[PDB]
């Protein structure tokens, strides 16, 4: 297929070759992030860092929650048809 | 089986389609999300399985707790109380910033997005490791590394109830595709005259049956018995490369080296393939010089004139013979001259097509 | 008022001539600078803003002061001094390498230049949240967020006595050009023969009353309610490619598709749009199979002919027929095939000069 | 103004528009950046530390304030005209 | 003397033939392998210069050990056994995880490989600073900064026994070539009715004896004195750009401005360049505005007319003049109008190169 | 060399020239990354965790070191000829 002969007058030569894999997924795992720590071992010193803290995690959560919704609320079992 | 509502959702790409109707397969069920919001709650760890019997194991990763644990926790009755908090608060911020840049308004499409295992690096603490190791990578060779760290995610639910982000992994493995081969091409300079030039030709290419294709190495790695990408590489090339590549040498274009010199010299199959008008060449077994005829633009170096050459002031010894003695360049066809730089390309470009509206309308006006 | 010394500055950008003068409308009194030094000096805050009545709030930061505060402070009578002083000149040396960083040579012309606050974030102490909500800005909304960190300073003193840098930021609101339109284009492979191909399109353009125009996405987001961009995303597109976007197929491009497949299928209007040479279509409503007509290129599937169709696995409803029924591939006049991989198109226009400057002698000699 | 029509005959669709916002900068607000942090309560523990992160900042510092006075000593009131 | 075995390793390009040289020029002596395991096994510093008399100075890193010194040696007596253990398995992580990033797969070539110092910043402790200070380098000029930063290093040795990587580097200094001149360019738009146009040339643009050449500035720093480039920054530009530089104003390609405006002006000799058609221009001297010719594209603005002008607002004094009054743009051949935009790019070459063969067919039917 | 004349006429200017310095390497000095560190003073307390971290390492050691070993074992001195 390539012409090493042609290349190599003009100064290309191959200086290896491989065989091409490629990755694949398979199968599922489920990982949570719990985005609220323990903090019962602090005995309430971070109560206002910590309600802060949530209500700036609103602000992102809700929108991709919302996104969420809007595709499974669009998926029915088969005989809704 | 399930249905998607296409009347009802109106738009969509395959891509959001496939990924909607697995985000249904692989939601938690509603109550399973209840005994995970308890088991979350009861937890201390900063990565911990969450085991229950009937329902499969949930990784849970708490990305501030081994901070808390390791460094809050036993200072408890050292530090004051607004101390801690503000310690923690300095946390709790730089861990919002990384949730709302991988989570924020950037992600475009969180239904079909796919968030690679490192890109979680911070959200999961800053190190993805202890996480490999729960799920069975055990690091000791570079393939499985390969493959923990081609693992993506996908978000399947996001609780602002209790604040927690539900994900979806999938393990790679290995699927070879026996038919394509890869090859790395590299290129030496070659003199006309003073000029310096060499071929264009790309980095890396796939010959794949009747065809031969470009070849994107950015998510590959070569390891000695393959290649292994965690992405698709092969993409089309025009027939006018894939005619150069099958020897057409008028077809492969040449530019002029960059810099002061380009690669002047390369060993390929035991021999030494060198622009001897750029380099000193010689012969260390006889101590004779090597010259390249003017009418040649490379010298192909074998044992059978000198076994062991000099070049540029490295000694090499080469083997017998795997490449002709040059040929006048007069018996070579040479392609174009061009550039890459994008302006050249546009500015030429241009020139070409008014060159080429002036030539329409004259053999019109003979014709 | 103000003049600039032309003659006496020879030469400058308007860039540079613009932020030249707003230095001079922006920079501190020089008085101004000694009430802030004195200031400075007296305080031991991560942040804090200075209010002297009269002139306007100074929001100062100090890059170390909290890690000083929060871990150092509190060892100083169970470490030793030397430890003390280690601890923090690491911290110092870490410090410097950003300033070096951000403010050192890679920084071209100081004057013009444009910080955004999360290039400052490190010089900050290492998160911005804090200065934001110092300016007013709360989080609770993504916009105000975006806004936030749309955020960028310009620098109006640096003091070598005192070792402080005052930037000057300016407060980003919404600009709405309600002429521009922009659109996000997709596209479906089609075969001819067992060749897959698709058309070469943007992914985003605008239309701006006669214009259509290409969009660079990099700075935008695209909100539910429009698409907020940071910087200017619209830029010039040439004729021929508007042309295609105006219904001369003949003028799009198109490329065979990478890898093994492209995207095959597509909900649009609620209808499927598909590639059923290259799947698998089928009515699921009656169990029968879908064919592609080999001398049509897609299939447009709407509820007329099937209510539920299967498509590469996946059931979809779909609506009423919003697109015709596929035409014959002799109706449509198709574009060139092309690359965009830059060897291949650097090597195609070599190619393509030398033919034209071959046909541009022999029409002289046959004229 | 785009075809849509001619588009989905050759396998392109549009999946959405929308309008087009540019963030404009207004007003102004003063920053700074205190590079000299208050170490009093370390009492002459960092003394060596701090005098060499100041001589390595003045190395930086030094042309960035030049460059600034070379463009402010150009710029004069209107009357010296 | 050494020689390579060009047979036994077959294939290899000149950096590897190069770099493997080099690599046994500079790995240490089998023994003094010996030595320096001895030495790193009794050390506890961070850095540490280990002087072995006769043999050279070799710079130690330990990468944690700031952390274990500083943070766990102190803590011994407070904390737990686990919980010493716990903090310092965090930093092994963190650390085995920039070790990996950096020698790991993605390291193609390590016999050829040149590490930038600064790349190496992870694995050195997080910061360079100290490395460079026992090296000589004392941070007190820009330019020994930038070339503290321009170092290299090659891996010379991995120890498996005793887990420790020997890196050689080699320290930068300037190479003026006194015959290149770097010049940096810029464009104002100019008007053809209410299209408003500018000539798209290079940035930079490098000219050497008969030259003009390319210019990647990617490494550069445009110090007061001279342009410091780490890396060569010349490379070819086509002989038509180069016609375009050399004054034919029908070589240069032009576009239209993106987003609204261009740069509309700028000052150059002592004298405003200015687009009087886009911006309100005006005489301060006099209160006359000063209007554009239509049949003319731009203002030579100066003092022999207009000792102090006015231009989008900003208030300029200029001196004599150094440009002439402004030409008809009908006594200027404007060049090509193009588009850099890549899809712009290869939808235009597909339309050329089929008018080009469709033109190819008739000039041979009708000669 | 370049046409200032003719380039002002299509609005563009130079504005700045400099001479070109590149940066070359010489001498050499070894820097040495000691990736096991000293961990007496903290007494066996991270023994498991130092043990794992050796094990990881071995992994990216050894390919390096025998990429290193394929070459200088190719060179040779001269009069092997
Ligand atoms: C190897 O290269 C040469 C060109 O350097 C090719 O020879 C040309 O072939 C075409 C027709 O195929 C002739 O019209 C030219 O006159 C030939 N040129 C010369 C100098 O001989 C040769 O075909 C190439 N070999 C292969 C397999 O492609
Ligand atoms: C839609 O596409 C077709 C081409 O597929 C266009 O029809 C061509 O129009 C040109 C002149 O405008 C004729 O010379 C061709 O013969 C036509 N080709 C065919 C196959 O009919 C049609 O004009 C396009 N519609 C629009 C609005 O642009
Ligand atoms: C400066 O620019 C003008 C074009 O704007 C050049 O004049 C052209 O020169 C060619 C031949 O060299 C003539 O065929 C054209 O008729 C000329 N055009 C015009 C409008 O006069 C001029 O040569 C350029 N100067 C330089 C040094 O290149
Ligand atoms: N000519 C063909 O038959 C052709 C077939 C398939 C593909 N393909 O990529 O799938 C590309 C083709 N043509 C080119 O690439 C020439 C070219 C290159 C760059 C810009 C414009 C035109
Ligand atoms: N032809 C015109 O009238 C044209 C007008 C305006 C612009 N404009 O972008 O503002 C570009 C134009 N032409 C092209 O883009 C063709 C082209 C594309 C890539 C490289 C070279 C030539
Ligand atoms: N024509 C020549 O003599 C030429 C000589 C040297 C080089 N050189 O870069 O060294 C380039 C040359 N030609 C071009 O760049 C035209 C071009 C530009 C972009 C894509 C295709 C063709
Ligand atoms: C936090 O951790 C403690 C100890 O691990 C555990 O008993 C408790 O359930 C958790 N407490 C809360 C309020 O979540
Ligand atoms: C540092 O902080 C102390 C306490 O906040 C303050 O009183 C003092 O003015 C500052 N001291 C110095 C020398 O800057
Ligand atoms: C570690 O450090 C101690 C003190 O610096 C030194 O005496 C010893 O040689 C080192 N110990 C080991 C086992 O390497």
């Amino acid at each position: 297929q390539i012409h090493w002969g042609n290349l190599s007058k003009i100064g290309v030569v191959g200086i290896g070759s491989a065989s091409y894999k490629v990755m694949t997924r398979s199968s599922h795992q489920s990982l949570v992030i719990k985005l609220m720590p323990n903090i019962t071992l602090l005995n309430n010193c971070t109560r206002v860092e910590i309600a802060e803290y949530r209500r700036l995690l609103r602000t992102v959560l809700e929108p991709i929650r919302d996104a969420l919704n809007a595709m499974t609320q669009n998926i029915r079992p088969v005989q809704s048809v | 089986g399930v249905v998607l509502a296409g009347a009802a959702l109106g738009v969509a790409t395959a891509a959001q389609i496939t990924a909607g109707i697995a985000l249904h397969q692989s939601m938690l069920n509603s109550q399973a999300i209840d005994n995970l919001r308890a088991s979350l709650e009861t937890t201390n760890q900063a990565i911990e399985a969450i085991r229950q019997a009937g329902q499969e194991m949930i990784l849970a990763v708490q990305g501030v707790q081994d901070y808390i644990n390791n460094e809050l926790i036993p200072s408890m009755n050292q530090l004051s109380c607004d101390l801690i908090g503000q310690k923690l608060g300095l946390k709790l911020l730089r861990y919002y910033t990384e949730i709302l840049s991988l989570f924020g308004p950037s992600l475009r499409d969180p239904i079909s997005a796919e968030i690679s295992i490192q890109a979680l690096s911070y959200a999961l603490g800053g190190d993805i490791n202890k996480v490999l190791e729960k799920l069975g990578y055990s690091g000791g060779d570079l393939l499985g590394i390969l493959e923990s760290r081609g693992i993506k995610a996908r978000i399947t639910h996001v609780d602002t109830e209790s604040y927690f982000i539900v994900l979806s992994i999938a393990y790679p493995t290995l699927s070879e595709i026996k038919g394509v081969i890869v090859h790395r091409l590299e290129g030496v300079s070659y003199n006309i005259g003073s000029q310096e030039w060499y071929t264009t030709v790309p980095k890396y290419v796939a010959t794949q049956g009747y065809l031969i294709s470009n070849f994107d190495e950015s998510s590959c790695t070569f390891m000695p018995e393959g290649t292994v990408c965690s992405q698709n590489a092969l993409y089309p090339m025009s027939p006018l490369l894939q005619e150069c590549l099958r020897g057409s040498t008028k077809s492969c274009a040449r530019t002029l080296v960059s810099g002061s010199f380009g690669n002047r010299f390369i060993l390929s199959q035991g021999n030494l393939i060198a622009n001897c008008a750029s380099i000193l060449c010689k012969c260390y077994t006889t101590g004779t010089i090597i010259n390249q005829d003017p009418d040649k633009i490379l010298t192909y170096i074998a044992a059978d004139h000198c076994p062991v050459v000099e070049v540029n002031g490295v000694t090499i010894q080469v083997g017998s013979r795997r490449y002709p003695d040059a040929v006048y360049l007069h018996r070579i066809d040479l392609g174009p001259p061009i550039s890459l730089e994008r302006l050249d390309v546009g500015t030429n470009l241009g020139n070409a097509i008014a060159k080429l509206e002036d030539a329409k309308e004259l053999l019109e006006s003979s014709d």
